[PDB]
RNA sequence: GGACAUGGGUUAGUCGAUCCUAAGAGAUAGGGAAGCUCCGUAUGAAAGGCACGAUUUUUCGUGCCUAUCGAAAGGGAAUCCGGUUAAUAUUCCGGAACCAGAAGGUGGAAUCAACACGGCAACGUAAAUGAAGUUGGAGACGUCGGCGGGAGCCCUGGGAAGAGUUCUCUUUUCUUUUUAACAAACCACACCCUGAAAUCGGUUUAUCCGGAGCUAGGGUAUGGUGUUUGGAAGAGUUCAGCGGCUGAAUCCGGUGCGCUCUCGACGGCCCUUGAAAAUCCAACGGAAGUUG
């Protein structure tokens, strides 16, 4: 599995055609995991703002599957 | 309208095909 | 002091090791940025193949192209030579301040490459131009 | 907890190489490792070369060159010594051969 | 060679000897958004305006290379980079051009500083 | 009931065999032998290739250099966790990877100064053409002894969940407190640089080291069974309810002539010096070579 420290990159692998599926993952200490499936790896992001975990998940591509924790 | 049009080569390399403009 | 401008050397250590150079101008007293006895030379990266009675123009021209380098060595690292080669056009075009200013470095890079153009045509220094073997 | 071998290869030697793991689920297991690398030789001295990994030999193909290389003549084959030395006794034994040239030519 | 950084932080401009403007979205990626290898001569000095959606570089061929660049706080808005203006007409003296470039803090006025002791504010 | 009867049951690119060679077997060339067969293994063998060319008397010229079998303990490409069956799991299921091979595609990099730069150097960087030929490395190696590092285990101070005990005593007795391959970042005996050392110093448990450059100072390399994160808490475990579901907890540390494995740097021993090969990588060499 792979870490993605950047949200934007986060959005260009969800935009690339490899992309499957997607899940958001809402932990105890209030910080979501964005994880991406894509062909090879399972692309992580760890978005510990709220703020910015929400725009992020509206900011997901309306064909990706996006599946609840 | 013609400098800016010639002049546009973003980040392509490939893509860029000035080639043909250099020939034809 | 038998290291001085115009002098050919031998590179022993680095990148460039094996490879022959000139005593460009040396800092045996030593510098703040180099705190030992430094001297830049300039040197044949790439030797200029072997060429024939035979091949066109052509294939001449571009077998007898040749790349230099420039580069600030330790005497340590030098290995000095006997054979000497000197030219007035590569005197005085370095200093400290060519290598802080890119372009100048560049720009002196392509002077020696050119200098060492009409040397190599004109069959000076066969020797300096000859690879060593090692 | 006590372990078994993953394999059906008994008889502890030298490709068969466990190494003591947790597991997620609280187990006590081997896990099958293979043998260490082993950094380049020198070709002159035969110390090891400085600059490149300890792999095995099939593992050294997923490299880049650079990687598997030293930026100078020998780089990857001869360590900066035995350069160093092939450097000068090549040019010393060249002015040698010339001195003796220019010596008996008359 | 030098580096600008944009006003709301999330964006860098690196100036660089191989002719190249680099730009950087912090945000994107440590790889480069993207890169500009318009300049002739090795690029010297890259200056964003500290309030207007315009940068500069000044390399040693003596033109200044003038960019508009938007930035939008949105995920989807990638920041749009374009080509706005080549300033030329400056000297290069030993092989060196446009050493340094300044932006004014409140107008689209750009100082460059050339190899010949002249100073350029174009507006 | 391993008995009798009836059915059911073994799922692999990654685990082995297959591949490689070992001692050794064993064709072929040959030679023996009335023969069955014996000997022989690059030998008294014509034991096969590769490249260049306006197509050469449209009848080809010019160059250049060893079988096989034999190891389920040797060598060797690459898989982990959780779950699942009456009986199969590194094989199935869910999730997460990895290897080799192949083709072109996308993005980037080199190139009209043809085949990249930086570092005094050790060498570094995401790239960074390299034919024939030659050479080097890895594969690839004894045994013993202590020393140091890591992992698991053992041990241990608190916290939290239940459970045992409770004439009395015991802020306690016990259990549960888990984190894989893989992915990324991080991390100091050898080497380099300056400097020149005797009033000799440095230093190990073990006395080795230094004008062939010590000490000191600053660097480079090696780099996980280490740390941080992804995997990954959603899992597994423990408990409290409800009629499959809902609540919690799954925490923070110590220690060592300890145990097992492993790694590192060393010391000893030999009239003993402790495999090969397949595979893999590198170098030297310099053939070729506005588009391409």
């Amino acid at each position: 599995p792979r870490q993605i420290s950047d949200i934007k990159q986060f959005l260009e692998i969800a935009r690339r055609k490899d992309a499957t599926s997607a899940r958001i993952k809402k932990n105890t200490n209030k910080d979501v995991k964005f994880k991406l499936r894509c062909s090879k790896y399972l692309y992580t992001l760890v978005v510990a703002d709220a703020k910015k975990a929400e725009k992020l998940r509206q900011s997901l591509p309306p064909d990706l599957t996006v599946t609840e924790v | 309208e013609e400098k800016e049009a010639k002049e546009l080569s973003k980040m392509m390399m490939s893509n860029k095909q000035r080639k043909l403009y250099s020939k034809l | 002091k038998i290291l001085k401008p115009g002098k050919v050397a031998l590179i022993t250590r680095g990148r460039f090791a094996g490879k022959k150079v000139v005593i460009l101008q040396a800092i045996d007293q030593g510098s703040k940025s180099h705190p030992f006895g430094h001297a830049v030379v300039a040197g044949v990266e790439r030797y200029p193949l072997k060429v024939t009675k035979s091949m066109g123009a052509k294939r001449i021209a571009r077998r007898s192209r040749v790349k230099p380098f420039i580069k600030v060595v330790n005497y340590n690292h030098l290995m000095p030579t006997r054979y000497a080669l000197e030219l007035d056009n590569l005197k005085g075009l370095i200093t400290a301040d060519t290598f802080k200013e890119p372009t100048q470095r560049s720009a002196a890079r392509k002077t020696v490459k050119k200098t060492f153009e009409e040397k190599y045509q004109s069959g000076k220094s066969a020797w300096f131009f000859t690879p060593l073997r090692f | 907890q006590r372990v078994t071998y993953r394999r059906r290869l008994a008889y502890n030697t030298r490709s068969n190489r466990t190494r003591i793991i947790k597991t997620p689920g609280n187990n006590i297991r081997y896990l099958h490792i293979k043998k260490l690398g082993t950094i380049p030789r020198c070709g002159d001295t035969g110390v090891p070369l400085q600059g490149i990994p300890a792999l095995r030999p099939r593992e050294f193909a997923r490299l880049s060159h650079n990687k598997k290389t030293v930026q100078r003549a020998y780089g990857g084959c001869l360590s900066a010594n035995a350069v160093k030395d092939r450097i000068v006794r090549a040019f010393l034994i060249e002015e040698q051969k010339i001195v003796k040239q220019k010596l008996k030519q008359l | 060679s030098s580096l600008s950084v944009h006003s709301s932080g999330d964006h860098v401009i690196i100036g660089s000897y191989d002719k190249r403007l680099c730009w950087f979205d912090l945000d994107f990626s440590s790889k480069p958004y993207k890169n500009l290898r318009y300049h002739s001569r090795a690029l010297r000095d890259v200056s964003y305006h500290p309030s207007l959606p315009l940068f500069c570089s000044g390399s040693d061929d003596g033109d200044v290379q003038v960019f508009h660049g938007r930035v939008y706080s949105d995920l989807l808005a990638n920041p749009l980079i374009v080509p706005l203006k080549i300033l030329r007409n400056h000297k290069v003296v030993d092989n060196v051009g446009v050493l340094s470039t300044c932006w004014h803090p409140k107008e689209a006025w750009l100082f460059s500083a050339g190899a010949g002791g002249e100073i350029r504010m174009w507006t």
